[PDB]
RNA sequence: UUCAUCUAGACAGCCGGACGGUGGCCAUGGAAGUCGGAAUCCGCUAAGGAGUGUGUAACAACUCACCGGCCGAAUGAACUA
């Protein structure tokens, strides 16, 4: 559901880690208490993998995934993309992009449909991303920020973007992405949204020092919330 | 099975705050074990303390008062510190009080037993305008009929 | 604040300008110190890409003007050694200002930034948008 | 806090050792800055403009809006007002405390 | 959950002490006179302050 | 008003509902009870006076069945629990005190700490 | 150097007993001899405080007052250099 933990002492998540449909990625210098996090909720339906990326440990910033496909930079090595060819299923394509934009993650917002994309990112990709994740790209700017991946997490059922957004310009993404939109804070009051948290559909995991009016505001857009154990014995 | 006999203080119409910590590992109980000092404490004044046992096993209510102690004294009465100090006419009805009060207070009957119930009401006024110390040292009332 | 860094070399003492990298109005950035450095007599301490600099802004808007707050290089000129082999240098200097925390106070970052402070800094990485 | 005070010769002291004869309640609001612990760390001392106590009690009130936040957005100002007691003493030049340096 | 048989059976090591005033010493609390010479055999001795 | 859960934090477990509560809500704010003092070792003498927090930063809270094998196994006077997920330390039971943070006192405690933990309502979202 | 104790049994220690109204009463989340206020009673006793200290959340436990024997010639206090 709407979980919280942390990687080593840092509240962003999304940095550190990239959950989707059908698999999952973490960084390798975690704790036992991190990867217990999502060991214990995922089960054995999607497959957890530790992997690194160009030699960082950045990963959910410097990939960009869906259900269907992996997008990866031209840094990472030919042996950490072998090893992701296999841990991760038959299904997934992985396909490395020559980039000059070289963090995938900031720059590519996207779910099973709708990605959006950085305006300055160049034609050559968006031939290759939507026939990779078999995506309709949109070339637009939350308001007033050119990283949409940074500022607006995005799911299937909803999507929570940046704090200072007009009425006027959410209206406009959601004629776009076809999904309501909520504008909120995430950790406290950080305004980047998509950075401290992930999300699919049957879980989204953030940071510990997440409020509780702001977990409210998370979990009631992607409508992942839903006894018997509770009871009075005296 | 297992007998148990335990203990309760003051109160004067529900409390068993000192005791509630004692069902802790016995029977868990708060309504009924405040439902069961009220079937002791029934018509006793609240006032004053109120000192009694209670025996137990299964949820299982007792409410005996012996009242050896000064709990007699403070009975028999009209209800920086709320006194006690009456003038008492005990003298008559303390041969009364002393009768229940003396049941084994291990002496030779009553003649012995008219001074532990005297001294223990450390307060009233007694019989007359004293009835302390030398005002009910010689006993010359009832005494051998008691006995 | 500040985790693990493998040495790399320092190519920014005391009293350099280097530029500023982020869109929070300021222009330059005037290192007068760096976190966490030696002492040694009469030595300079010098900064590297990705330590963490006290730093004021000798150019931009005025309210960030006369104050001095903590800031992070993002760009050397000076070269240094990867462990991986090999030797790279940036074309200028940067810095973008932060919280003593390490939260960065702009919102977004022009130019690339290197590796070793997207991995170091969390928030840095967040911001960036060309690692390298 | 305490600032010290000529009693018959209308003197104040600094920290270190000085005696500065400042006009009553008028510039008094320049001296005093010095002395208060606090430094330029609070945002802006954008005003400042003591308000009125009684002649005859030994205390002067003031007020004063620092107004500079980083409350990771914005700049909210913030209004405050501190007292300060007076304390009286001898100054040695209005002391006569008084035999070797006579020069 | 200390279970005060024990309590009493940790505080005759750990509290029930005598200090000297001088030197600070731990001294046991039916002494007279501190042991060390570094404080010259002084009997100015305090009980060890309780919790 | 309506019915309210209470989940963990790193748990995500309803550990107690309403229908709970014993909320005890007025401190005393006298010299004896609202404020928090420290004797000495002897001759009744106040070293030190503290203040009561604002609000009870506990939830006191009836023997619930969860907690049923942790107060029948090994059953002593005072110690703690955990969620049934996590193992964190949530809240302690005592049967002695422990006032509120803030301070009154209360009966024998069952408190759950308002730290690692949060306050939901049981109904639909508020759709704001 | 000056006092004071002891074969008419000290000092030091060990062995027993220390009970019964009784968790006396107001006071309080709780106070049972021992956080505190004020009373100091009575039963039994060889002797035993409405308690001398250590302690417990509150008891308990133990120590002291007090009563007995066990032991066998030394012991305590101030001072001078």
């Amino acid at each position: 559901m709407a979980t919280r933990t942390q990687f080593e002492n840092s509240n962003e998540i999304g940095v550190f880690s990239k959950l989707t449909n059908t698999y999952c990625l973490v960084a390798v210098g975690g704790s036992e208490n991190f990867y217990s996090a999502f060991e214990a909720e995922l089960g054995d339906a999607i497959p957890i993998v530790h992997t690194t990326i160009a030699g960082t440990r950045i990963i959910g910033r410097m990939t960009a995934g869906n259900r269907r496909g992996l997008l990866v930079p031209t840094q990472t090595t030919d042996q950490e993309l072998q090893h992701l060819r296999n841990s991760l299923p038959d299904s997934v394509k992985i396909q490395r992009v020559e980039e000059r934009l070289s963090a995938l993650g900031n720059v590519i917002c996207c779910n099973d449909y709708v990605a959006l994309v950085h305006p300055d990112i160049d034609r050559e990709t968006e031939e290759l991303i939507s026939d990779v994740l078999g995506v309709e790209v949109f070339r637009q700017t939350i308001s007033g920020n050119i990283l949409v991946g940074s500022y607006c997490s995005l799911s299937n059922q909803g999507g929570l973007v940046h704090p200072q957004t007009s009425v006027q310009d959410q209206e406009e993404l959601s004629s776009l992405l076809q999904v309501p939109l909520v504008a909120g804070t995430v950790n406290r009051g950080s305004s980047v949204v998509g950075a401290g948290m992930v999300v699919n559909d049957y879980l989204a995991v953030t940071g510990l020092d997440t409020t509780a009016p702001e977990l409210s505001v998370i979990e009631s857009i992607f409508r992942l919330q839903d006894e018997s154990i509770s009871g009075n014995l005296r | 099975x297992x007998x148990x006999x335990x203990x309760x203080x003051x109160x004067x119409x529900x409390x068993x705050x000192x005791x509630x910590x004692x069902x802790x590992x016995x029977x868990x109980x708060x309504x009924x074990x405040x439902x069961x000092x009220x079937x002791a404490t029934k018509e006793f004044k609240g006032i004053k303390v109120t000192v009694q046992l209670k025996i137990q096993n299964r949820q299982a209510a007792a409410s005996v008062v012996p009242s050896a102690s000064s709990l007699v004294i403070t009975a028999l009465k009209e209800p920086k510190n709320v006194k006690h100090s009456g003038n008492i006419q005990l003298d008559e009805i303390i041969x009364x009080x002393x009768x229940x009060x003396x049941x084994x207070x291990x002496x030779x009957x009553x003649x012995x037993x008219x001074x532990x119930x005297x001294x223990x009401x450390x307060x009233x006024x007694x019989x007359x305008x004293x009835x302390x110390x030398x005002x009910x040292x010689x006993x010359x009332x009832x005494x051998x009929x008691x006995x | 604040a500040q985790g693990t860094k493998f040495r790399i070399s320092l190519g920014l003492p005391v009293g350099a300008i280097m530029n500023c990298a982020d869109n929070s109005g300021a222009r330059n950035l005037y290192i007068i110190a760096v976190k966490g450095s030696g002492s040694r007599l009469n030595r300079l301490p010098a900064a590297s890409l990705g330590d963490m600099v006290m730093a004021t802004v000798k150019k931009g808007k005025p309210e960030l003007r006369k104050k001095v707050m903590p800031a992070i290089v993002v760009r050397q000129a000076k070269s240094w050694r990867r462990r991986d082999g090999v030797f790279l240098y940036f074309e200028d200097n940067a810095g973008v200002i932060a919280n003593p925390k390490g939260e960065m106070k702009g919102s977004a970052i022009t130019g690339p930034v290197g590796k070793e402070c997207a991995d170091l800094w969390p928030r840095v990485a967040s911001n960036s948008g060309v690692v390298v | 806090a305490n600032i010290s005070f000529c009693r018959n010769c209308e003197r104040f002291l600094q920290p270190p050792g000085q005696w500065i004869r400042a006009e009553l309640e008028s510039r008094e609001l320049l001296a005093i800055c010095l002395r208060r612990l606090k430094g330029l760390t609070k945002v802006r001392l954008v005003d400042a403009s003591f308000i009125w106590t009684e002649p005859h009690s030994r205390r002067i009130r003031i007020k004063l809006t620092v107004q500079g936040e980083a409350m990771t957005n914005t700049i909210i100002q913030q209004t405050f007002e501190v007292e300060y007691i007076v304390i009286a003493m001898q100054c040695p030049d209005c002391a006569r405390s008084y035999t070797n340096t006579w020069r | 959950i200390i279970e005060p048989s024990l309590k009493a059976l940790a505080s005759k090591y750990n509290c029930d002490k005598s200090v000297c005033r001088k030197c600070y010493a731990r001294l046991p609390p039916r002494a007279t006179n501190c042991r060390k010479r570094k404080c010259g055999h002084t009997n100015q001795l305090r009980p060890k302050k309780k919790l | 008003s309506k019915v309210t859960a209470v989940r963990c934090k790193k748990c995500r477990t309803k550990l107690a509902l309403s229908t709970s509560f014993i909320a005890h809500d007025p401190p005393s704010k006298e010299s004896s009870e609202g404020h928090f003092i420290k004797r000495a070792a002897n001759s009744h003498r106040i070293i030190d006076i503290q203040e009561s927090q604002a609000n009870c930063s506990h939830f006191f809270i009836e023997p619930l069945k969860w907690m049923q094998p942790e107060l029948q196994g090994k059953q002593e006077l005072e110690g703690k629990f955990s969620c049934p997920g996590c193992s964190s330390k949530v809240g302690g039971y005592n049967w002695k005190g422990s006032r509120c943070s803030c301070g009154k006192w209360v009966i024998p405690a069952i408190h759950l700490q308002t730290s690692k933990v949060d306050q939901f309502p049981l109904q639909s979202t508020a759709l704001p």
